[PDB]
């Protein structure tokens, strides 16, 4: 559909002006999202990275797609290895510190959607995000709010303040280091990452720090294509992230349960107490299914049919009172009988 | 977690949610390549019942296990109608994800209030436990007689202590382009023409 122009939507300005850059020369939406990316792991350290994972939702020529690169488990990952002498959860294990990270699936996941949809060339993509790393970008008041939250919970047990210490509001942060990687990235793709010098690196800290991630977790990682979930509804189609997200499911209960009990919301003003009551009555019923059912859809069999199916989610609906507050111990993961 | 919005000029999409899990991860710099390792193998379930950093519990699904994924609550959106996008959306918040999307759905296709403004409204979330908990932001708190009900209906309302998502959202209305950067968030959104 030839549309009047493209359009980002950015955390930051940094991500906004780089995509905006990438669509104005001829990229396409996935060329500008690589782009976007990798300049938010470098201008949004928070949450933008090289080191984590995620999920995109791609559109593309009429036809829809979902990639998962979500981390995955280190191999030498055990059931219970956040627990302690007592079989309690080790306060932070799982939160501070080497033994928290899964591999990281971001560079895998860019490269395997520039490989499949990109127009333009790879390393040239990476130029901004370079540039910034480099030169740097202006440190945000929320942003520095969320370091100094960071800082309280790191307590002095990791190397953080080593290298963003120096991010000060309103000032301008350099990261030399990452931009060398990001180089390296813009020509070697994901092979600097998980077989090459960044990967080696990545080991030693490891090493360094008593983590889990190996060679093998690196080169073992791969990004999965999945079909999105599909939700339709007053002739739209809403398309989702399946498992391993929960939102796919929980979004077609939500909407599925919302709808059944129109008779309800109709009259009821947005944000009134009634409506307030009514989503947190439908929100019970997703999030005991949440807990119960879902993981990871290769480990275990999720009945992801049983969930989702109309005659269920009419069920369910069936639960939600309108008047008042369902017994929270009455409400049950809903294929139990 | 953050979340960017993509739409090209042929109407081709891209919602990309993507994380460290908490805000810098792990705090562990790989030394020598400036990048932070993240901490999401905390959205395993560590124990079976033992609520994770966002309050969820799980059992054997969500267990641990080698090379296995973490479940998410990430939720990269696109709503299409007729073969062609309409409505491109997603949101960092951990748990709060998946019911501060269906929030501004809600708010587009129900209440059809304008893109900004359903991004702006007040959102709130539960979650089954916290047992009759309504959580909010400093943003838009829930106050007066819409508060006072709810806790009179018996729940107990609780300021989150973090901006309940940071949607960033275009809608494609035939051929012309909005975008909405929540107000949450320091966010920004053109449209490229
Ligand atoms: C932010 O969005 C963190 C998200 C969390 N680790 C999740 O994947 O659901």
């Amino acid at each position: 559909v030839t549309l009047d122009g493209g359009a980002v939507a950015a955390p930051d300005q940094y991500g906004a002006k780089v995509a905006a850059e990438i669509l104005k020369k001829g990229g396409n939406a996935v060329d500008a999202a690589v782009a976007t990316a990798f300049t938010l792991a470098v201008t949004y350290p928070e949450a933008g990275n090289i080191g984590g994972g995620g999920f995109m939702t791609l559109y593309v020529d009429g036809k829809p797609y979902f990639l998962d690169y979500r981390e995955i488990a280190p191999k030498a990952a055990t059931k219970t290895m956040y627990l302690n002498e007592k079989g309690e959860v080790i306060e932070n294990l799982s939160l501070v510190g080497a033994k928290a990270a899964g591999v990281p699936g971001t560079v895998m996941g860019l490269w395997e959607a520039h490989q499949r949809f990109g127009k333009l060339k790879w390393s040239e993509l990476l130029t901004p995000a370079i540039g910034y790393a480099q030169t740097g970008f202006k440190v945000a008041d929320q942003q520095y709010q969320y370091r100094q939250d960071a800082i309280a919970l790191f307590n002095g047990k990791t190397n953080f303040g080593d290298y963003f210490g120096t991010m000060k509001p309103g000032e301008v942060f350099k990261q030399p280091e990452l931009a060398k990687t990001l180089e390296r990235i813009a020509d070697k793709g994901p092979d600097d990452f998980y077989k090459g010098e960044t990967a080696k690196l990545l080991i030693a800290q490891m090493k360094q720090d008593g983590g889990l991630i190996t060679s093998d977790d690196l080169v073992d990682y791969q990004a999965k294509w999945r079909e999105p979930m599909r939700i339709d509804w007053q002739g739209n189609t809403l398309y989702t992230a399946p498992l391993p997200s929960s939102g796919g499911i929980a979004l077609a209960q939500l909407i599925g349960i919302k709808e059944q009990r129109a008779a309800d919301f109709k009259g009821v003003e947005l944000n009134s107490a009634k409506y307030i009551h009514l989503l947190s009555e439908i929100e019970k019923r997703v999030f005991a299914d949440r807990a119960d059912y879902l993981g990871d859809p290769q480990f275990s069999k999720v009945p992801v049919a049983q969930l989702t199916d109309p005659k269920y989610i009419a069920k369910r609906a069936g639960e939600v009172n309108p008047d008042a507050i369902s017994a929270t111990e009455k409400v049950r993961p809903g294929l139990e009988p | 977690t953050t979340h960017f919005s993509i739409v090209d000029k042929d109407g081709n999409a891209v919602s990309n949610t993507y994380t460290l899990n908490w805000d810098f991860g792990s705090g562990v710099v790989v030394k020598g390549a400036g990048f932070l390792l993240n901490d999401e193998m905390d959205d395993f379930s560590s124990k079976p019942g033992v609520a994770n950093a966002f309050g969820v519990v799980g059992s054997d699904a969500n267990a641990i296990e080698p090379g296995k994924r973490m479940l998410s609550s990430m939720s990269p959106s696109i709503v299409t109608r007729d073969g062609h996008v309409s409505l491109v959306l997603g949101t960092p918040g951990g748990s709060r994800i998946f019911t501060s999307i269906f929030q501004v759905l809600n708010n587009v296709y129900d209440f059809h209030l304008p893109l900004e403004k359903a991004v702006a409204a007040q959102r709130v979330h539960h979650q089954l436990l916290p047992k009759d908990t309504i959580y909010y932001d400093a943003y838009a708190p829930l106050t007066g007689k819409v508060a006072d009900e709810l806790k009179a209906m018996g729940y107990t309302l609780e300021d989150q202590g973090w901006n309940m998502g940071d949607i960033q959202a275009i809608r494609v209305n035939g051929k012309a382009l909005e975008t909405a950067s929540d107000p949450r968030g320091r966010g920004v959104g053109m449209v490229v023409k």
